[PDB]
């Protein structure tokens, strides 16, 4: 057997999946995840895949720092993964502008508060439910010159010249963050 | 798309990209500006990866740029919700839910057992003492 | 014990105190009214094999009370692979001359089945180590039973995280590491033979024995315990065997 390597975390909106190498040739794998002071919980028992969804475990407390190790079979050979703190590292999905209504000389651009994988009381919590104040959306629009705008909620109330038309784009951003502070730009929409 | 003579008409994102499929050029003609064209074309040309309907067992696919995300039903998990959280009654998975000893079995379901001094209750998972001082228990705390 | 706390009287009921010639020697773990599991190196220099005493229900080496029960050690069984002065196979099964009485202050620790211990218990982050050993490195022993919760590590991490020394002993498949590497908490010399008890779903099991280590709570070092799961069969087979003449008995292993 060959111990796994290059273990990488793939997470977006808390949908977290640990990946690794190489392409299993006579060896099966078993993953274990835990918190610095927790017990080790196994996952993806004897899988032949080089991936493992750990979403259900990490969403139990997105503020914890989980470590993971991949066990290799033909104590067994294993390789530890990088530490993973969901809340501080999960990638923010691509935003989607829900709409925008005009009211005279101002526009109300609304950001769709997408849902996350974090389960809470039989439902999926939204990005706002989780990050609360840590989350802001920035607007990059233009008169169909660049313009920006930031909001602490899921809406933008902006001034626009009557007659002229505008196109819009937004981004999810967790200012405090150091890693993955922004999501990719949402699809462009014009009134 | 480009029908005959329609190009004589100014550009409209609606008639051109919403109401029909618009190439990069048609889009570049509506937006004019390079960056504006590229910011639009990234999402416009990415293609909805949820088309394959990858999410299984009644999951829900949420499209992303060159990827998707599956939101599963309680009893499932895995990139595409292919994992049956009910099909994992083996001993290495949480000791098979057994209180003390677990014994896997080919095909069938695992069986639980207990240490000397204990017995298995009718739930087939728990153990209770059959002596006054079973091993592992702290009297002044029981 | 280093960096631990006192075990409230009665909350460490399987802890055993081993005395040789009335003098303190090592710790132990009672697993049934007749047998005690301890460390093998505790007998490297025993002369009077007829003077080994095992006390249960102990707590405060300074005050006697009726929870105390004494028994002559009738037999000390060490694996035939253990080598005095060394570290591998640091284990010993002791037969008491007379069975001890089970009370609220005297109860055995469960000897788990091999697989259950390797597959489950070994994955319980924390376990309890205790004894009347040194409270400090090269320090003086304790008067009241001390207890400490220590995290377990897989040998690979133990090595990777331990800084190599002048040809120290190998960490074999018959031992495992637990504790911290910052110099805050660990078991110690005088604790040798004491239990490394693991709590799991309402019951405590024997998973290790205080064996060896680089000093006590040395920065960049862990405590090493005998991996008991590796001896379950050895122990049960022996506990079913008939008593041997002398006290010391070297039984083959595997
Ligand atoms: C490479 C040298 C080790 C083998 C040696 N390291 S040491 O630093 O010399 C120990 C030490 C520490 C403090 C004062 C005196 C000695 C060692 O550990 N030797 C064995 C006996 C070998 C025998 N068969 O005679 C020993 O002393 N075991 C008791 C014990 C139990 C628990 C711990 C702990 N939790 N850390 C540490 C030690
Ligand atoms: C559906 O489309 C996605 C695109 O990435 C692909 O990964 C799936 O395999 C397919 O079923
Ligand atoms: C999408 O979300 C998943 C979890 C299920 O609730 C589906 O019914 C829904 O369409
Ligand atoms: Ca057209
Ligand atoms: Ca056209
Ligand atoms: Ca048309
Ligand atoms: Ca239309
Ligand atoms: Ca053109
Ligand atoms: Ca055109
Ligand atoms: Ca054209
Ligand atoms: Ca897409
Ligand atoms: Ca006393």
């Amino acid at each position: 057997t060959v111990a796994a390597y290059n273990l990488t975390w793939k997470s977006t909106n808390f949908k977290t999946i640990l990946e690794w190498e190489p392409k299993p040739v006579n060896q099966v794998y078993t993953v274990q995840i835990s918190t610095k002071s927790g017990d080790w919980k196994s996952k993806c028992f004897y899988t032949t895949d080089t991936e493992c969804d750990l979403t259900d475990e990490i969403v139990k407390d997105v503020k914890q720092t989980y470590l993971a190790r991949v066990f290799s079979y033909p104590e067994p050979l294993y390789e530890n993964s990088p530490e993973f703190t969901p809340y501080l590292e999960t990638n923010l999905g691509q935003p989607t502008i829900q709409s925008f209504e005009q009211v005279g000389t101002k526009v109300n651009v609304t950001v769709e508060d997408e849902r996350t994988l974090v389960r809470r009381n039989n439902t999926f919590l939204s990005l706002r439910d989780v990050f609360g104040k840590d989350l802001i959306y920035t607007l990059y629009y233009w008169k169909s010159g660049k313009k920006t705008a930031k909001t602490n909620t899921n809406e933008f109330l902006i001034d626009v010249d009557k007659g002229e038309n505008y196109c819009f784009s937004v981004q999810a951003v967790i200012p405090s963050r150091t890693v993955n502070r922004k999501s990719t730009d949402s699809p462009v929409e014009c009134m | 798309a480009n029908a005959f003579l329609e190009e004589l008409r100014p550009g409209s994102l609606e008639r051109e990209c919403k109401e029909e499929q618009c190439s990069f050029e048609e889009a570049r003609e509506i937006f004019k500006d390079a960056e504006r064209t590229k910011l639009f074309w990234i999402s416009y040309s990415d293609g909805d990866q949820c088309a394959s309907s990858p999410c299984q067992n009644g999951g829900s696919c949420k499209d992303q740029l060159q990827s998707y995300i599956c939101f599963c039903l309680p009893a499932f998990e895995g990139r595409n919700c292919e994992t049956h959280k009910d099909d994992q009654l083996i001993c290495v998975n949480e000791n098979g839910g057994c209180e003390q000893y677990c014994s896997d079995h080919t095909g069938t379901k695992r069986s639980c057992r207990c240490h000397e001094g204990y017995s298995l209750l009718a739930d087939g998972v728990s153990c209770t003492p059959t002596v006054e001082y079973p091993c592992g228990k702290i009297p002044i705390l029981e | 014990i280093v960096g631990g706390k006192v075990c409230p009287k009665g909350e460490c009921p399987w802890q055993v105190l081993l005395l040789v010639n009335g003098a303190q020697l090592c710790g132990g773990t009672l697993i049934n009214t007749i047998w005690v599991v301890s460390a093998a190196h505790c007998f490297d220099k025993i002369k009077n094999w007829r003077n080994l005493i095992a006390v249960l229900g102990e707590h405060d080496l300074s005050e006697h009370d009726g929870d105390e029960q004494s028994r002559r050690v009738a037999q000390v069984i060490i694996p035939s692979t253990y080598v005095p002065g060394t570290t591998n196979h640091d284990i010993a099964l002791l037969r008491l001359h007379q069975p001890v009485v089970l009370t609220d202050h005297v109860v055995p620790l469960c000897l788990p089945e091999r697989t259950f211990s390797e597959r489950t218990l070994a994955f319980v982050r924390f376990s309890l180590v205790s004894g009347w050993g040194q409270l400090l490195d090269r320090g003086a022993t304790a008067l009241e039973l001390m207890v400490l919760n220590v995290p377990r590590l897989m040998t690979q991490d133990c090595l990777q995280q331990s800084r190599k020394v002048g040809d120290s002993p190998n960490i074999t498949e018959y031992m495992f590491c637990a504790g911290y590497s910052d110099g805050s908490k660990d078991s110690c010399k005088g604790d040798s033979g004491g239990p490394h008890a693991t709590h799991y779903r309402g019951t405590w099991y024997l998973t290790g024995i205080v064996s060896w280590g680089q000093g006590c709570a040395t920065v960049g070092h862990f405590g090493v315990y005998t991996r008991v799961s590796q001896y379950i069969e050895w122990l049960q087979k022996l506990m079913r065997s008939e008593p041997r003449p002398g006290v010391l008995l070297r039984a083959p292993f595997p």
